[PDB]
């Protein structure tokens, strides 16, 4: 956060905890908004043999 | 008897297989044909049927059904409709050329067989359905039938027995499916060569809606010799329930391809190495052999080493006797390519009526082409096996079974080659 050391110390004392560690606002730890393309797997019935529907 | 596979020339039914004698009436009579035919007909249908049953004769068409009971199916009181005998001379099974020799070089034997069979089944006439490509053979058969008519052997008062009988030759038009009995009946009736659905069986409703019996050329031509020389003599050759003398066509990679009338239950190795000079390059160069044409699954060299050429022995060997067309492939043969070509043949010779046949045969053809190219995956072999099993038993004709069986045999006996070729294709790309 863009908070000065005096303000950070006052905030931590008033709260009683280290707020600068577990900040609620998200800055950079979020995942990227442009993720690589995926490749999802097929299910257990995507086989060319021994897969008659009467058995499942 | 214990060991079979050595027939003496005195016992061979077809004594003019190679056309080294006259194929006309004089030659046939000199070779024993038409002897005491009047007495055979005057014996009665029951006597002829009993002789056929005692001979242990089984169908030479490929089904191997007991001939005696099949013919006796027609032995019923007349219901006001005529009865016919139909001779299956289509001979479309790849590797099968035995009926061609019978028609071309021993035609009077076939005519006498038609007469005897019609007397046994009380058939008014006989429609011989010869292959359309067999035009010279059809001409020879027509000449023989004309000679029989002139001599009084057939026609009104056939051989003086008081039995009226006609023999008709109907040429084919180029359909392998017309080899099927019901499809042949449909072709004779003038429709498309699409097999019927049983029941009704031909013995009740057949050609023109009349009781009928379809039979192979060899099965009909061996009947006069069975009646004359005796059922016991015919049964004396071959194993029990596999009795008789069988015509064999030995094609493929053999030194001397030919056709010989050996005894049933002859060892396959003895048949190949004696009458054909063995496999090209020796018996140690034999990859696989198709024993019964194309509809029968292949067998590897290990099976071919000790196997008898009869119905039961080949049935135990996960194959069939069929038309006894021994296709021989050496170890230089692309077995996958050969099986793919057979499946392509079945694709091009499919009536296209039943859904499993029409769709699945083409599907398997495409899959086999991709296997030949190697452009597939190892998981597709079991898929192809399942497709073949879905085709087999679920069709109208047995052409579905006849197209599934080669694939099943290939998958059963050479799966490592398929997987290896798939690996080769994968590595190259
Ligand atoms: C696809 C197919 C092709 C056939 N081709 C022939 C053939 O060329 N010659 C033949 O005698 N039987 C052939 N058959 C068997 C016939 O349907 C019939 O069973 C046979 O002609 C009668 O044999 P049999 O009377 O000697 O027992 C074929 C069957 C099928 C399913």
């Amino acid at each position: 956060a863009s908070a000065t050391r005096v303000i950070q110390l006052l905030r931590n004392w008033a709260s009683g905890r280290d707020l600068q560690a577990k900040l609620q606002l998200r800055y950079q730890e979020i995942s990227k908004r442009t993720q690589p393309p995926p490749k999802l797997p097929v299910g257990p019935s995507h086989k060319l043999s021994n897969n008659y529907y009467c058995t499942r | 008897k214990t060991s079979f596979g050595s027939l003496k020339d005195e016992d061979r039914i077809f004594t003019n297989l190679y056309g080294r004698h006259d194929w006309r009436l004089k030659g046939a009579q000199s070779r024993g044909d038409w002897y005491k035919t009047k007495e055979i007909l005057l014996k009665g249908p029951d006597w002829i049927l009993g002789e056929v049953k005692t001979s242990g004769l089984r169908g030479r068409g490929g089904a191997g059904f007991p001939t005696g009971l099949k013919w006796s199916f027609m032995n019923k009181p007349s219901d006001g409709r005529p009865k016919y005998l139909v001779v299956n001379a289509d001979e479309g099974e790849p590797g099968t050329c035995k009926d061609r020799e019978i028609i071309r070089h021993d035609p009077h034997k076939l005519v006498e067989g038609c007469l005897v069979g019609g007397r046994a089944m009380g058939a008014r006439a006989a429609y011989i359905y010869i292959r359309g490509e067999f035009y010279n053979e059809a001409s020879n058969l027509q000449v023989a039938i004309r000679e029989a008519y002139e001599a009084g052997l057939i026609g009104k008062n056939a051989c003086g027995s008081g039995y009226d009988f006609d023999v008709f030759v109907v040429r084919g038009a180029g359909a392998y499916i017309c080899g099927e009995e019901t499809a042949l009946i449909e072709s004779i009736e003038g429709k498309q060569g699409k097999p019927r659905l049983k029941p009704p069986f031909p013995a009740d409703v057949g050609v023109f809606g009349c009781p009928t019996t379809v039979a192979n050329v060899e099965t009909v031509a061996v009947s006069p010799t069975i009646c004359r020389r005796g059922g016991a003599w015919f049964a004396s050759f071959g194993r029990e329930r596999n009795s008789g003398t069988k015509l064999f066509n030995i094609s493929g990679h053999v030194n001397h391809p030919c056709t010989v009338e050996e005894e049933m239950s002859v060892p396959l190795k003895e048949l190949i190495e004696k009458h054909a000079g063995g496999v090209i390059g020796g018996w140690d160069n034999l990859l696989a052999v198709i024993p019964g044409g194309s509809s029968t699954p292949l067998i590897p060299k290990s099976v071919c080493e000790t196997v008898l050429m009869d119905f039961d022995a080949l049935v135990q060997a996960q194959t069939g006797l069929g038309t006894a067309a021994v296709i021989v492939m050496d170890r230089s043969t692309d077995i996958v390519k050969a099986i793919a070509r057979l499946i392509e043949f079945y694709k091009h010779e499919s009536c296209g009526q039943c859904t499993p046949c029409r769709e699945g045969v083409d599907w398997m053809n495409k899959v086999m082409a991709r296997f030949v190219k190697g452009d597939a995956r190892p998981a597709e072999i079991d898929s192809l096996w399942e497709i073949s099993k879905q085709i087999e038993g679920h069709t109208i004709c047995a052409l579905g079974d006849g197209a599934a069986w080669p694939v099943q045999g290939l998958i059963r006996h050479f799966r490592p080659e398929l997987e290896e070729r798939m690996q080769q294709f994968a590595l190259q790309h």
